[PDB]
Parts: structure tokens; C-alpha cells; sequence
């Protein structure tokens, strides 16, 4: 079940630094 | 413009001279060829 | 809404946000994918070896029996059920003598039984023109049972119980040996052999001697990386480097007697009163390196209980 | 600045726009090669299995 | 700056390829060069 | 830089350009060389098999 | 640069001239007495066999 | 220019050198032709 | 010019004298000809 | 002029010098001539 909660945590960092790029980069 | 011809020359002659150096003297070793006795 | 005008506002100071990012996720990247192919593409470091009688040596392969010597053997094995002009090997059967023959005599030195005595007639002395290689095996077979009762037995039971047959020094040749070969005199003069002719409780002593100079500390130091190189230990396995001339490490003792041993297979098998007469093993002086081959205990070396008794070190 | 585009102008120079366009060209070109050789390389034998 | 964006790619692309290639070579997991 | 095009103006000098052509021109021979060197060498003993 | 063609002024003096004329003669010469060496060797012993 | 004559010269004839040498001295330790004594 | 007579004198002179020290060198030490025992 | 002759006068010297003392070692050292035992 590693790869499974990998690929969660990978998921939300990308979602988060996404988001808080646009935020500052709008 | 943010490099001159001079070292772009420079490096690029070096490069070319090490490289082939290195692969004559790897395909040498490699005894796959029979070149040289 | 923001803290940092100067950050969040002008592209300048936009562009070093995004420039970090990706120099933070290339070095990521790149590490990554050259870790991942480094260990996807290479072979399984350490496959473990396992032999009934030898310690890291082979003999499965046996392609160098003519597999019709093979034949004969059951044949003359039902004939006679005891041996019949046998002057070593006693105490054994036929069955058990060819097991022998098999595994270690054929097995160590990777020949056919036809190389030494006829397959036709087994018991044949001197009527074929390999008469002189049974004696020198029969020469051989006494000084492997002398040097396995007369030094082996004096090292502790630590080391192990491991004994001294033909694929320790032959390791799958019949002649050829090679002590002292090129790859191992790397750092050393190209012609230097040990001072076989000493007396080593003594022999290699210089602290403070006095009576010395540079050029015997030099010839104890090309004496001492020999033996490092023998093995892959590094000058500390034998040795505290505070204080040499101390006894402390307990592998200094055992290279005593391995070096008188090997003073005494110079002095009376390679060349007694003269190598080229009366003198088995071609004139070729003994090594550290030719039984050990860069490992503690030798890859020749059988295991315990393994050689017959009339060999072993507790007949 | 005269030839780069409005959007990027604070940041790049005439030179460093041809510079530019020039590495990328040669990084797509490299990369297309890279994975006509990988392909070639795995037909001919597999690494994962 | 451009300038040091081109030479750490330049040298980082260099260094992988040179470090891939050896390392393949000696793997022997490919059947080249005998 | 008369003699340069107008496109590399901003990055060429009159006398670079001479030299370029050189590079350029000596570097297309090599590679010719070498494809068919290379190809003369497989013909003679492949190296992947 | 009287002697120097009027392409290559701007990259050499007119004592240039002659020196590269001579270094070009030179080389010319040394190609030549090599490609007969080599023919020689190989007539003698081949190296790739 | 980029680069001058006398750097030219220096770097050609000193390239041209060291090759030759080591060209003479690889053929000469292969072994591979009997010349002065095999 | 490129080079000065002193320069081209000094390089061609060093290079001789090296190069023929050391092909006798060669010579004498291949022992390929018979020439000092 | 190039070279001067003090210069010259000095160069010619130091190589006739070296020379011989070179020559005499090589000549001693290969035991050929039956000289000094
Ligand atoms: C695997 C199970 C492990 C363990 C693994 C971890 C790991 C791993 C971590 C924690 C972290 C924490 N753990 Mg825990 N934890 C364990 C057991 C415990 C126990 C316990 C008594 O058993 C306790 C009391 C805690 C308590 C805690 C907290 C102190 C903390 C999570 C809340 C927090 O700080 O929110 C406050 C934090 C935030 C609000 C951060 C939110 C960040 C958002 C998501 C943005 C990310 C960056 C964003 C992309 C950047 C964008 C802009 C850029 C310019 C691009 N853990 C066990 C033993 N725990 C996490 C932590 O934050 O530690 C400091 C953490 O990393
Ligand atoms: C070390 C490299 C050499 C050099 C070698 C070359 C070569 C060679 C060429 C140029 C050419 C150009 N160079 Mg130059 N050049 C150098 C230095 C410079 C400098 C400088 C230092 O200031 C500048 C400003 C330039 C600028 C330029 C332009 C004037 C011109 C057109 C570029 C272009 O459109 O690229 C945009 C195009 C690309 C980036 C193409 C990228 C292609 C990629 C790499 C894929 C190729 C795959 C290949 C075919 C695969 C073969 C596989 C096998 C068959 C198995 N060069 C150095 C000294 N240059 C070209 C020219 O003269 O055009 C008339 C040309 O042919
Ligand atoms: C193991 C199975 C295969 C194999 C599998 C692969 C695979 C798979 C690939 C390669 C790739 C390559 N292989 Mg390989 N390879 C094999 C055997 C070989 C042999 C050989 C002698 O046997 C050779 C010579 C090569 C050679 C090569 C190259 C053509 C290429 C990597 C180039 C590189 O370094 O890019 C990195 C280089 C750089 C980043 C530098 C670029 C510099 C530029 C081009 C020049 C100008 C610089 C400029 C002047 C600088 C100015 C700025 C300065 C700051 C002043 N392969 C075997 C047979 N090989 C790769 C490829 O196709 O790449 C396109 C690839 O993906
Ligand atoms: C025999 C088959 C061998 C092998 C042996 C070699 C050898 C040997 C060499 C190469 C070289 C190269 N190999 Mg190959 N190579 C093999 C398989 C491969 C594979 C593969 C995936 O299988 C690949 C991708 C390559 C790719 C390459 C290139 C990187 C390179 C040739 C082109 C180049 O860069 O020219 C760019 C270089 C130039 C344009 C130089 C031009 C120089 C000019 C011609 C002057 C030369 C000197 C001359 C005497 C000057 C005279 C005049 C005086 C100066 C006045 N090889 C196999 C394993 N390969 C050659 C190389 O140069 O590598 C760097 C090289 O030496
Ligand atoms: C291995 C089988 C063959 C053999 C195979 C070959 C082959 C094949 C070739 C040679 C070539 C040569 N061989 Mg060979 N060779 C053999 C045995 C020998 C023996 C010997 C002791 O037996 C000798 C002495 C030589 C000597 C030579 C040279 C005559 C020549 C290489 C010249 C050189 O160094 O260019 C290196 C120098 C340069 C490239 C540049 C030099 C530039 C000028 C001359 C420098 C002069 C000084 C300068 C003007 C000073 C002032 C200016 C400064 C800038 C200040 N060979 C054996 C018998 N030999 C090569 C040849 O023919 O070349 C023409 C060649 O291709
Ligand atoms: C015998 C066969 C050997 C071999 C032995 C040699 C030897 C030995 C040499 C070469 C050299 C070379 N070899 Mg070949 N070579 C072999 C196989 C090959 C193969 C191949 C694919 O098989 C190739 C491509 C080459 C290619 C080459 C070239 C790189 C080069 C010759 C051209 C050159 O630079 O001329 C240009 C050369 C010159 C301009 C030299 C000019 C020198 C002038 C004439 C002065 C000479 C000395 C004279 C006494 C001076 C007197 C006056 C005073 C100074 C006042 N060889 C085989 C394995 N090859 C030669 C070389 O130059 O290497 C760098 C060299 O020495
Ligand atoms: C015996 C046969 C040997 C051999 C032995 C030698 C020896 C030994 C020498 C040469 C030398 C040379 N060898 Mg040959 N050589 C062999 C095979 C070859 C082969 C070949 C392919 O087989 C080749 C190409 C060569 C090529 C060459 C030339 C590079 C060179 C002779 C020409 C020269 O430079 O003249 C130009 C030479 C001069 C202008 C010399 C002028 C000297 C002046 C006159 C001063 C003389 C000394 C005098 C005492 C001064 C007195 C007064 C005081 C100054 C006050 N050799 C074989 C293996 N060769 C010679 C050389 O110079 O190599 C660099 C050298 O020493
Ligand atoms: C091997 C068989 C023979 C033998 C065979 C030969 C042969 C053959 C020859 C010699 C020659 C000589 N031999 Mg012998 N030789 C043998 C044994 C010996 C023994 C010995 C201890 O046994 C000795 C001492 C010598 C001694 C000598 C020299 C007299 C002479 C070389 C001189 C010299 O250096 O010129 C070189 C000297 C110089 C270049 C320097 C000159 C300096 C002048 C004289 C003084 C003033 C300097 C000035 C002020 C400087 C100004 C500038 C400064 C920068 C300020 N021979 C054996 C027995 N010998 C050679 C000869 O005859 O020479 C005439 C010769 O050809
Ligand atoms: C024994 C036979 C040996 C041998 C042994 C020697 C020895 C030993 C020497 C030579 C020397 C030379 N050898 Mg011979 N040589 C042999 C074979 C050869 C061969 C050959 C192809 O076989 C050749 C070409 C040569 C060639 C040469 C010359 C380079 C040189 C002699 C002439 C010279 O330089 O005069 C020019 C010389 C001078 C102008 C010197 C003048 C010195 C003046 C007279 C002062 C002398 C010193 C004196 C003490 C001063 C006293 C007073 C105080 C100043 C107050 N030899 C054989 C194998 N040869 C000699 C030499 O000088 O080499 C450099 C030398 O030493
Ligand atoms: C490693 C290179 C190494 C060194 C160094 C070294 C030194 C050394 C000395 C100085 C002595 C004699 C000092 C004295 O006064 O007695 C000495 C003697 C023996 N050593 Fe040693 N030694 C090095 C390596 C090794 C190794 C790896 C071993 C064990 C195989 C070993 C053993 C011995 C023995 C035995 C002696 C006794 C010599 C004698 O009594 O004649 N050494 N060493």
C-alpha cells in the first residue's frame, strides 16, 4: 500500500503548489 | 551576446579531441575488434 | 493582497519563484532516474557458493572425463571388490578409493584417468609411458599426509579444521603452476622471492636492532605486503600498528608456522641438495600467494573430516 | 528589444531570443532521437521483464 | 540569468550521458562490445 | 557587418562569419567521414549483435 | 594587405600571406609522403586482417 | 578576429607532435609489425 | 610577422637535438643491430 | 642581429660539455672497450 499513499502525498503537493502559484502569479 | 565565438570554439575542439581519444582508446581495450594483433 | 511587493509583483523578481521550482525538481529528477537505472540493469551482487568438500572451489563440471574411463570403472570396481597394490591409500574400499580419484585427484587437477595410470588394467605399475606421474602423485600423496599431520595440526581449532589436498595448490591445472605471478608483484621488484633460507621466529626482526639498516627494513617491507596482498586484510591482520613487535593479534602465531611450513616444503620437496635431482615439484619455490590466492583460508582447502584418515591430520 | 515579444522583453535581449530558439530546437531534436533509441533498445532487449 | 541556466544544463547533460554509458558498459547486461 | 545577414546581425561580427563558415563546412566533411567510416566497420565486424 | 585577396582582408596581413601560403605547401606535402606511407605499410603487413 | 595566427601555428604544430609520437610509440609497443626486432 | 628568426631558430634547434637523442637512444637500447656489444 | 655572441659562446659550451660527459658515462657504463677493468 506504499506506492498508493506515494502517489497521494506526490497528488497533494502538486494540487497545493499549483494552487499557491496562482494565487501569487495572478 | 552571452558567449563569445572564441570560447564556444575552444570548447567545443576540446570536447571533440577528448572524445575521440577516449573512444579509439576504449575500443582498443575492449579486444572486440581485432585491430592491432 | 501580498507581504513582498517586490516578489509578487515585477517578472524580475516573478521569474526567480519558478527558476527555483525547477532547478529543485531537474536535481530531484536526474538523481532519481540515474539511481533507478543503476540498480534496474545490474546483477545480483553476491551469488553464495556451496560444495560438500571444497571451500569456494568447483569440480561439477566434469567435461575432461573421456566418459569411457567412466565405463571401465564399474567394471573394475565389480571385479575387485578390495584395491589390490595399493601402497598409500589403505584402510579403504574400491568404491571409496574411486570416490577419491573422482572428486579430488581428477577433480583437482582436471585430468583424465588416463593421465596417470591405465584405464585397461588399474593395478599397472610401469607398463605404460605414464608410470612417472602415478610416482610423483604417489610422492605427492606422502607430502600432503606430512605437511596435513606435521603443521596443520598445530593451529587451533578457531581457524577451523580445514586440510590441505591437491586443488590447493594445483586449483584445476596438472603443471604450469604459477607462485609469484605478474599481477601480484605490482609494487615489488619484478624478481624478488622470500628469504626462504631464515629462521622466521627471528628471521624479519629490525626494531632496534642496530646492527640493521634501511635495506633489511626494506626487504621485511616487500616480505610483509606479499603477505598482505596473499590475503585482502590490509597490514593490520596480523598486526597492531602502535607497536609491531607485539604478539597480540593471534593470526601473527599462525603465520609463524604456515612461514616454517613453507620453509620446510622448500627445503626438503622443491630442492633437497639440489632441485633439478631428487627433488619433486620441477624447482619451483612455494608462495604464500600460490595456496591462499588473495582469501584467509585457501579456496583449496577441503573441510573437515572430508580426505581420507591415512591423510588427515588425526589418522 | 526591438524583436522580442512584448510578454518577455523585461526579461531577455535581441541576441538571447536566437540564442534561445536556437537550445530549443536542439533540446527537441535531441529528445526525439533519445526516444528513437530507447524504443530501438527495448525491442531489441527488454530491461524490466 | 541565461548564461548559467545553459552551462549547468550543458554540464549536467554531459556528466549523466558519460555516467550512464560507463555504467551500462560495465553492467555486461547487454551483449555489446563482446 | 556588412557582409553578415540582417538576422544575425546582432550576434555576428564580419570577420566571425568567415570562420564560422569554415567550422561549419569542416565539421559537415567530418561527419560524412564518419558515417562512412562507421558504415564501412559494420560491414566489416558488428558491435551490438 | 596589398597582397591579401579581397575576401580575406579583414582577417590577415599582408605578411600573413606568405607564412600561410607556406604552412598550406608544407601540409600538402606532408599528406602526400603519409598516404604513400600508409600504402607501403600496407602492402607489407595488413592491420585489420 | 577570434583567434590569432600565432595560436593557429602553435596549437597546430604542437597537436601534430604530440600525435605523431604517440602514434610511433602505440605501434611500437603493439607488437604487431617486426620492426626493430620484432 | 607572426614569429621573430630567434623564436623559430630556438624551437627548430631544441627539436632536433632532442628528437636525435633520443632515436639513438632507441636504437641502442632495442638491441636490434649489433652496435656497442 | 638574432642572437648575440655571448649567447651563442654560452649555448655552444654547455652542449659540447654535456656531450661529452653524456658520451664518456655511455661508453663506461656499457662495458665494451675493456676500460678501468
Ligand atoms: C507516518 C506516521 C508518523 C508521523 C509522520 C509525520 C510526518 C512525515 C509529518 C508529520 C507531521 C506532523 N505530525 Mg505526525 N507522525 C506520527 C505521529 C504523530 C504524533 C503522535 C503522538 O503519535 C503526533 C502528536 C504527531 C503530530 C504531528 C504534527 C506536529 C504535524 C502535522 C500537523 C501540522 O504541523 O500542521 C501544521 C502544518 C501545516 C499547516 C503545513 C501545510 C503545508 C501545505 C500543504 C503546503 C505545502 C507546501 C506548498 C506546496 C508550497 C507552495 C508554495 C511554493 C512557493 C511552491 N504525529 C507517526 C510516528 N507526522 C507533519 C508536519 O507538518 O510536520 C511539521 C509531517 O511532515
Ligand atoms: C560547436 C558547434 C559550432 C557550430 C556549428 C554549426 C553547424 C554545424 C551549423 C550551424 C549553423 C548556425 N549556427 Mg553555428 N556553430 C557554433 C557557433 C555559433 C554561434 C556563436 C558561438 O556565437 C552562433 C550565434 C551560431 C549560430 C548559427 C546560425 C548562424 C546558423 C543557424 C542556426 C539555426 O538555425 O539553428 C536552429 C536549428 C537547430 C538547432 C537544429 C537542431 C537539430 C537537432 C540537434 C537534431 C539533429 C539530428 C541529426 C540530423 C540526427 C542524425 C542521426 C544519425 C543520422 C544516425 N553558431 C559552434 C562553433 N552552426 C547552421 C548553418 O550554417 O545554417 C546555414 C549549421 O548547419
Ligand atoms: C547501450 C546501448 C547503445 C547506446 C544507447 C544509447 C541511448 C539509449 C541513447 C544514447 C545516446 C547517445 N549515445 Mg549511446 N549507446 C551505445 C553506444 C554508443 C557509442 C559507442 C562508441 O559504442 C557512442 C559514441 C555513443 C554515443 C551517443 C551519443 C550520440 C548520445 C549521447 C550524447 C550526449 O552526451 O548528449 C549529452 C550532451 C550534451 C548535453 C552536450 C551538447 C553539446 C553540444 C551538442 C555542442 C555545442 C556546445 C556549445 C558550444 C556550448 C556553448 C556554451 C558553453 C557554456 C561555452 N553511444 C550502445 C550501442 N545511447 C542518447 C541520445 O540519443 O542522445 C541524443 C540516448 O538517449
Ligand atoms: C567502429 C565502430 C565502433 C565505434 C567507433 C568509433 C571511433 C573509433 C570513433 C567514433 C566516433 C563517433 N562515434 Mg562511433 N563507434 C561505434 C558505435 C557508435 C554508436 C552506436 C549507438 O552504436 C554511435 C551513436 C556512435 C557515434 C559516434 C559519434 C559521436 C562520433 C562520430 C561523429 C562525430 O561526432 O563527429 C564529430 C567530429 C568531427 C567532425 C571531427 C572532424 C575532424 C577533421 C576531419 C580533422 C581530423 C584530423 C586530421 C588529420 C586533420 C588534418 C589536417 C591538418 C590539421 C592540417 N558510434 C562502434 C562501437 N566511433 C568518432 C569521434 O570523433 O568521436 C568523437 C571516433 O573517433
Ligand atoms: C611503424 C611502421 C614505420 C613507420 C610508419 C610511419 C607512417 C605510416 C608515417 C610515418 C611518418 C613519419 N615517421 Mg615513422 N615509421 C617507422 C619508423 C620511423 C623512424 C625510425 C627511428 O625507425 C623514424 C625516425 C620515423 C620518423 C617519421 C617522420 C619522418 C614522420 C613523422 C613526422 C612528424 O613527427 O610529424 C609530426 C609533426 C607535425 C605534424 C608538424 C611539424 C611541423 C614542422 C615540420 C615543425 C618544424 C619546426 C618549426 C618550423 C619551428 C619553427 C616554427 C615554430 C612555430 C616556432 N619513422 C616504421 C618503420 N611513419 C609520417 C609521415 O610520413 O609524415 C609526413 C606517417 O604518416
Ligand atoms: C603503419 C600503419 C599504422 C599507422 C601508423 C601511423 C604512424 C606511425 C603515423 C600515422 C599518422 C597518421 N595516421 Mg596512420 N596508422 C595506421 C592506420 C591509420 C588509419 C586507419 C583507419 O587504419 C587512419 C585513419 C590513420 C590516419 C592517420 C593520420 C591521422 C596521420 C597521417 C595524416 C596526417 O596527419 O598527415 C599530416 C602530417 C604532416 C603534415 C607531417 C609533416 C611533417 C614534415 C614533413 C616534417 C617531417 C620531419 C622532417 C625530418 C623535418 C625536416 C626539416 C627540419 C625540421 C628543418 N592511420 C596503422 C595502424 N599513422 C602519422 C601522423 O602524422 O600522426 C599524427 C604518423 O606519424
Ligand atoms: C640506422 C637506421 C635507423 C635510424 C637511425 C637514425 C638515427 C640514429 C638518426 C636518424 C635520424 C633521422 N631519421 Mg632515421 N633511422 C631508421 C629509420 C628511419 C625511417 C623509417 C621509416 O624507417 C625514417 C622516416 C627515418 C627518418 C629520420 C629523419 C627524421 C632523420 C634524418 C633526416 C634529418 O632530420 O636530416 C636533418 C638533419 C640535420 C640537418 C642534422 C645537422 C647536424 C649538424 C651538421 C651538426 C652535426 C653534429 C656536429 C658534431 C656539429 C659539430 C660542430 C659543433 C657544433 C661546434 N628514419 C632506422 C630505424 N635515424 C637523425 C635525426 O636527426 O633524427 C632527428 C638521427 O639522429
Ligand atoms: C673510451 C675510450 C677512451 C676515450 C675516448 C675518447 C675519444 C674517442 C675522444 C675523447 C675525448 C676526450 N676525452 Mg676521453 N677516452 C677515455 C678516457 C678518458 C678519461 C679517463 C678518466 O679515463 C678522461 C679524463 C678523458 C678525457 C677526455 C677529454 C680530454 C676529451 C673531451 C673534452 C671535452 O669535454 O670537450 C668538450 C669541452 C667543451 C665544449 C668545453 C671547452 C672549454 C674550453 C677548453 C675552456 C675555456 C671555456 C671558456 C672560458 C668559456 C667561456 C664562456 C663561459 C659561458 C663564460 N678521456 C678512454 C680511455 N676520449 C675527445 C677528444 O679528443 O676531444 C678533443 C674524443 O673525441
Ligand atoms: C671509443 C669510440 C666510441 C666513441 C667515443 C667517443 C667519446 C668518448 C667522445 C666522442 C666524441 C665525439 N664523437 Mg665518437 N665514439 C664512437 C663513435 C662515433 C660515431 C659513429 C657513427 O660511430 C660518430 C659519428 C661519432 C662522433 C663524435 C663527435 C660528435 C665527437 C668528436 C668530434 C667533436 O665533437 O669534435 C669537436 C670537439 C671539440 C671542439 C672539443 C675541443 C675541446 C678543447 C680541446 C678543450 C678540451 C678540454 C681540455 C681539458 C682543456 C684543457 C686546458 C684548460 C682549459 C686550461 N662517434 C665510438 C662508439 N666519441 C667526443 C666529444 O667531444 O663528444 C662531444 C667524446 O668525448
Ligand atoms: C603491512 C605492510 C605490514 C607491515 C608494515 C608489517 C610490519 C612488520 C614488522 C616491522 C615486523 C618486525 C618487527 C619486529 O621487531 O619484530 C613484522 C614481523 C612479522 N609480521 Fe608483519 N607487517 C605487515 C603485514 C603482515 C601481515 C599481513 C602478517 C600476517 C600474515 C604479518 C605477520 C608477521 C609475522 C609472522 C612477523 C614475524 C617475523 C619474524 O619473526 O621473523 N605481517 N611485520
Amino acid at each position: 500500500m506504499a506506492p498508493f499513499l506515494m502517489a497521494f502525498f506526490t497528488i497533494v503537493l502538486i494540487v497545493a503548489t499549483l494552487y499557491f502559484l496562482s494565487m501569487i502569479m495572478s | 551576446r552571452p558567449f563569445e565565438f572564441r570560447t564556444s570554439v575552444v570548447v567545443s575542439t576540446l570536447l571533440g579531441l577528448v572524445m575521440a581519444l577516449l573512444i579509439h582508446f576504449v575500443v582498443l581495450s575492449s579486444g572486440a575488434f581485432n585491430w592491432l594483433r | 493582497p501580498t507581504l513582498f511587493p517586490e516578489i509578487t509583483n515585477t517578472v524580475r523578481g516573478r521569474f526567480y519563484i519558478v527558476a527555483g521550482i525547477i532547478s529543485v525538481v531537474m536535481a530531484v529528477a536526474s538523481i532519481a532516474i540515474f539511481w533507478w537505472i543503476f540498480y534496474t540493469i545490474t546483477p545480483a551482487p553476491a551469488p553464495p557458493l556451496q560444495n560438500p568438500i571444497y571451500v569456494n572451489y568447483t569440480q561439477e563440471p566434469t567435461d575432461y572425463i573421456s566418459a569411457e574411463s567412466l565405463a571401465a570403472m564399474n567394471a573394475y570396481i565389480q571385479a575387485n571388490p578390495q584395491p589390490q597394490a595399493v601402497q598409500v591409500l589403505k584402510g579403504m574400499t574400491t568404491a571409496q578409493i574411486s570416490a577419491y580419484m573422482v572428486a579430488q585427484v581428477s577433480g583437482g587437477l582436471k585430468v583424465d584417468c588416463s593421465y596417470c595410470h591405465n584405464i585397461a588394467n588399474f593395478a599397472q605399475q610401469d607398463g605404460y609411458p605414464n608410470a612417472a606421474k602415478k610416482v610423483t602423485a604417489r610422492k605427492m600423496m606422502l607430502m600432503s599426509a606430512d605437511l596435513n599431520q606435521n603443521y596443520t595440526a598445530k593451529l587451533p581449532a578457531s581457524v577451523g579444521g580445514y586440510q590441505i589436498t591437491c586443488a590447493t595448490c594445483h586449483n584445476g591445472k596438472a603443471a604450469g603452476l604459477e607462485p609469484y605471478p605478474i599481477e601480484i608483484m605490482n609494487t615489488l621488484p619484478n624478481d624478488w622471492r622470500l628469504p626462504l633460507e631464515l629462521d622466521y621466529p627471528g628471521g624479519l626482526v629490525v626494531t632496534g636492532r642496530k646492527d640493521v639498516s634501511n635495506h633489511e627494513v626494506e626487504q621485511n617491507q616487500f616480505a610483509m605486503y606479499h603477505m598482505n596482498v596473499s590475503m585482502g586484510q590490509g597490514c593490520t591482520f596480523c598486526h597492531n600498528a602502535r607497536y609491531f613487535p607485539s604478539y597480540e593479534i593471534a593470526q601473527k602465531n599462525h603465520s609463524i608456522i604456515m612461514l616454517q611450513m613453507t620453509k620446510h616444503i622448500q627445503e626438503t620437496y622443491v630442492a633437497p641438495g639440489g632441485r633439478i635431482a631428487d627433488g619433486i615439484m620441477a624447482g619451483k619455490s612455494p608462495s604464500c600467494w600460490l595456496c591462499h590466492q588473495g582469501a584467509n583460508i585457501p579456496p583449496g582447502a577441503a573441510k573437515p573430516g572430508q580426505v581420507p584418515a591415512v591423510l588427515s591430520s588425526t589418522p | 528589444n526591438d524583436l522580442v515579444p512584448d510578454q518577455w522583453k523585461p526579461l531577455f535581449n535581441n541576441a538571447q531570443w536566437l540564442v534561445h530558439d536556437i537550445v530549443v530546437k536542439t533540446i527537441y531534436g535531441g529528445l526525439i532521437i533519445a526516444v528513437i533509441a530507447h524504443v530501438l533498445c527495448w525491442a531489441w532487449t527488454p530491461w524490466i521483464r
